Parts: structure tokens; sequence; C-alpha cells
């Protein structure tokens, strides 16, 4: 399970 | 220009379901990661859920984990939030939020907010307010304080005036609070000179249009 | 992460330099955001990355800090700056958490505290609501003590908003108890601590 705060954009 | 508009809010029975919508415009919806952030004046803001731009990764807060289902429609540029098993604490102003366009491995702040949609989780039906007096008894600060206690009414809103609209200076109609009973309550206090307690009559006027009830209450000091 | 903002509410004037301190329980590096929210309006982002200004924000807003301590600075306050400011963390697996917020209000006047015993009409209804009124005066969060015993959960607090009519504001804390649980106690008190300075308006049941 990676970081949920990772870049959520394209 | 860029904007977000929410819809679908309202009063919902506890344990039932209610789906909120968010209309996007101006910006490329499919290229942004979205959020749901609610807010109650008693506890501040609270993050609810996030959905990835492609809808791959979805996360929820512990208080809403397993009961809320976040989803998006890149075709119609709409962000939706399915709320199930709604408890009374879910009562908050829900905002759909857009993250700031960041380049890198990490996300960014919240650069876009909608006007907000209000959801009220309560089993209460329409009920007229019970107005109780807050009698003055000399008192401090150079003047005296008196008011009315609008308690146990549902739903919002109620309009409060004093002396049929004549008394407006010093009138502080507090915002309503949703009690644990599921009903609303507020206090409207006015600071008046201590001399005019026995001379001037003080009558508050509470009108509850949803219940079609208009309660007036003459507050007088207690001996 | 738990974001704590101190003070809860702060009084200021036009042209003053305002420094709002934000503290994180853990370390969030420089992944902190500042917001401004007018009453009834959507939050408006001011500073991201704890030191980077957002497009459209005037230069008077400046931000600094890293790790656990952060500060939002306004060089010169403006009439359209009186609002509530929030700081939020978005670092690492710690998802997204806001503080309680700091409300910046305009000064002024006489700070007074009132307490209202439950009305006789309400006692017939089986409910007993003790209302504590704060006028032109703010706490650092108002406590309730019944027979010299701190209360919790049964109190509910609300605050008005200043307007063009006057800079007067008010805060009301209401202690809701049943009639059965109200005849069992005599001394009802309301203590509000402001500075170094708690005022404790009380009353004995009946008279």
């Amino acid at each position: 399970n990676p970081d949920p705060n990772a870049n959520p954009n394209v | 220009q860029v904007q977000l508009v929410e819809s679908g809010g309202g009063v919902v029975q506890p344990g039932r379901s209610l789906r909120l919508s968010c209309a996007a415009s101006g910006f490329a919806f499919n290229t942004y990661g979205m959020h749901w952030v609610r807010q109650t004046p008693g506890k501040g803001l609270e993050w609810v859920a996030i959905i990835w731009y492609d809808g791959s990764q979805k996360y929820y807060a512990d208080s809403v984990q397993g009961r809320f289902i976040i989803s998006r429609d890149n075709h119609k540029n709409t962000l939706s939030l399915q709320m199930n098993g709604l408890r009374a604490e879910d009562t908050a102003v829900y905002f759909c939020v857009r993250v700031r366009f960041s380049v890198g491995p990490h996300g960014s702040a919240f650069d876009l907010w909608g006007q907000g949609t209000m959801v009220i989780v309560s089993s209460a039906s329409t009920k007229g307010p019970s107005v109780f007096p807050l009698a003055p008894s000399s008192t401090s600060g150079g003047t005296a304080a008196l008011g009315c206690l609008v308690k146990d009414y549902f739903p919002e809103p109620v309009t409060v005036s004093w002396n049929s609209g004549a008394l407006t200076s010093g009138v502080h109609t507090f915002p309503a609070v949703l009690q644990s009973s599921g009903l609303y309550s507020l206090s409207s206090v006015v600071t008046v000179p201590s001399s005019s307690l026995g001379t001037q009559t003080y009558i508050c006027n509470v009108n509850h249009k949803p219940s079609n009830t208009k309660v007036d209450k003459k507050v007088e000091p207690k001996s | 992460v738990q974001m704590t903002q101190s003070p809860s509410t702060l009084s200021a004037s036009v042209g003053d330099r305002v420094t709002l301190t934000c503290r994180a329980s853990q370390s969030i590096s420089s992944w902190l955001a500042w917001y401004q929210q007018k009453p009834g309006k959507a939050p408006k982002l001011l500073i991201y990355d704890a030191s980077s200004l957002e497009s459209g924000v005037p230069s008077r807003f400046s931000g600094s800090g890293s790790g656990t301590e952060f500060t939002l600075t306004i060089s010169s306050l403006q009439p359209d700056d009186f609002a509530t400011y929030y700081c939020q963390q978005y670092n690492s697996y710690s998802f997204w958490t806001f503080g309680q917020g700091t409300k910046v209000e305009i000064k002024r006047a006489a700070p007074s505290v009132f307490i209202f015993p439950p009305s006789d009409e309400q006692l017939k209804s089986g409910t007993a609501s003790v209302v504590c009124l704060l006028n032109n005066f703010y706490p650092r969060e108002v406590q309730w003590k019944v027979d010299n015993a701190l209360q919790s959960g049964n109190s509910q607090e609300s605050v008005t908003e200043q307007d063009s009519k006057d800079s007067t504001y008010s805060l009301s804390s209401t202690l809701t108890l049943s009639k059965a649980d109200y005849e069992k106690h005599k001394v009802y008190a309301c203590e509000v601590t402001h500075q170094g300075s708690p005022v404790t308006k009380s009353f004995n049941r009946g008279e």
C-alpha cells in the first residue's frame, strides 16, 4: 500500500 | 474562470442514504484529483474522502470508512458522494474540493471550494418552537441582559425580532445548534438599560415558517 | 496528525501586524496550507507549502515554518481580512487534517458575563437550560461547574458575528439538563477564562 497523499493529478 | 457547485443536500432520516453531487466547470475535471470536506461549526472542518483523477485509488476517513462511497464521472465532470447509514454526527456543510495542480510525487493544497451543501441527519418531524424567558436580575457591564430561548424546533429557520421589530440595538440572535434530540435550539439576547426593566416591556417575536407557528414571549424580571 | 491553532480567537485592528501560530502534533515537513473563511462562505486558499503564496492573494499575507511549528503573518491588516484562518497538513500517509482555526475579529465594549437560571416554564416542561452569556468578550477555546464539579458533553456553545451595526459580538454556552437532574444540585456556575482572569458568574437554585 503506497502513500495516499501521492500526486492525485495527471 | 473555475467553479464548483454542490447539490442534493437536505434533511435525511438517520440510517438512510443520501447522495451528494458536485458540478465542475472551467477546468479539466479529468486531470484533477477531487475531495470531499465537510464542516460543522462545533468541530471545524474534517476531510471525508479523496478520489484519484482516473478513479484508481479511493480513501476515506476513519469516521466514514465503509459507509461512504466516493465516485466521479469524467464524462459529465461530476463528483458524487454516496452516504449510507447516516448518523447524526454526519450533519455538516459538505464541500467538494479540488487539489492544486502539482507536478511531482506528492499532492498539494486545496485551491478550489464549492459554495457547500447542507445535510441535516435527524429523525425529527416538523415541530413548533418552545420559547422560554431569560429574565434579567440586576446586572453588570453598565446595563442589564435579557433574552428568549428558542428551544426544540425543527427544521430551520426561525426569525427572531424584539418588540415587534422596534428593538434592534444590542439584539444578538445566536446561530442555531442541532441538539442531541435532533431538534434545533438558539438563544436571542438583548442588552437593555437597567432602568427600563420596570418601564419598558420586552417581548420577543419568534416565527417558525416551516411549522406555521408564531410565538411571542414577554420577558420580565423575576422577583 | 493533530493540528492545534493558538489562540482560538484574536482581536486586532486595521493596519496591525498579525502572526497566527499553527502547531502540528507530529512533523509534517513543509506540507502545510493556510486558508481564510468568511462566515457562510467557502474556504479560500492563501498559502500552500507553508511558504508559497497562492495566485491572487495579496502580498500582505506571508507564511513560514517547517516541521511542527508554522506561522501565518499579515503585514498590515485590512477590513476584508477579518475572518477565520485554518492550517491543514497533507504530509506523508497522514491524510488531511485541519486545525480548530483562529478567528481574527475587530476590537471593541464593556466585557460582561451573565448567567440565566432555567425558566419556571421550562421546569414544567421537564427541561432545565442554564444559559451563560458573554458580551464583547471571548474565551480561550467557557467552562461549566455544577456544585463545584466540571461538566462535559452536556454544554453547547454558539457565537454571533460582528456587523456594520456595531463591533459587538457575543458567545452563549447552554447547559441542558433534565428537571430530575436539576433539582439534585444547588450551585450552578459558569467560569470563563480570558487572560492573566476567569470570571465565574453563579447562582443558587431558587434564589
